[PDB]
C-alpha cells in the first residue's frame, strides 16, 4: 500500500521487485536420463534438433 | 474490490527456457537406464 | 501373489538396499517390468523376483 509504505504516501499501491515467467506445454517426446539414485540427471527433447 | 489505480501498460518480453521444465511423468523409480 | 495400492504381482519380496525418492513409490527396469516397491505403511524397498 502506497499509503503506508516506507518512504511513500500518495494513495494507491506500489509493488516491489518481482519477476516471474509462463510457459506452455505442448506434447512432445522425451528421452530422460535417470541416474543411480533416480534422479533424472538429463534430458533430451526428440524433437529439438 | 477495486480496480488498481495507475497501472502502466508494456508490451511483454520472452526469453529463452533453456532446459528448465523438465518434471517426472510418474511415481516410478528408475535407475541408470534412458527412458 | 501380494497387492501393493492395487499393484497386483507374484513373486519372492525381500530386503532391498535401493534408495527410492520420498514420492517415488514403484521400481521398473530396462524391460518396463517391476522390479521393486515401496511399501505403503512402512518406509523400506523391498525387491520383487
Amino acid at each position: 500500500r502506497s499509503y503506508l509504505t516506507p518512504g511513500d504516501s500518495s494513495s494507491g499501491w506500489t509493488a516491489g521487485a518481482a519477476a516471474y515467467y509462463v510457459g506452455y506445454l505442448q506434447p512432445r517426446t522425451f528421452l530422460l536420463k535417470y541416474n543411480e539414485n533416480g534422479t533424472i540427471t538429463d534430458a533430451v527433447d526428440c524433437a529439438l534438433d | 474490490c477495486v480496480n488498481l489505480t495507475t497501472r502502466t501498460q508494456l508490451p511483454p518480453a520472452y526469453t529463452n527456457s533453456f532446459t528448465r521444465g523438465v518434471y517426472y511423468p510418474d511415481k516410478v523409480f528408475r535407475s541408470s537406464v534412458l527412458h | 501373489n501380494f497387492n501393493f495400492n492395487g499393484l497386483t504381482g507374484t513373486g519372492v519380496l525381500t530386503e532391498s538396499n535401493k534408495k527410492f525418492l520420498p514420492f517415488q513409490q514403484f521400481g521398473r527396469d530396462i524391460a518396463d517390468t517391476t522390479d521393486a516397491v515401496r511399501d505403503p505403511q512402512t518406509l523400506e524397498i523391498l525387491d520383487i523376483t
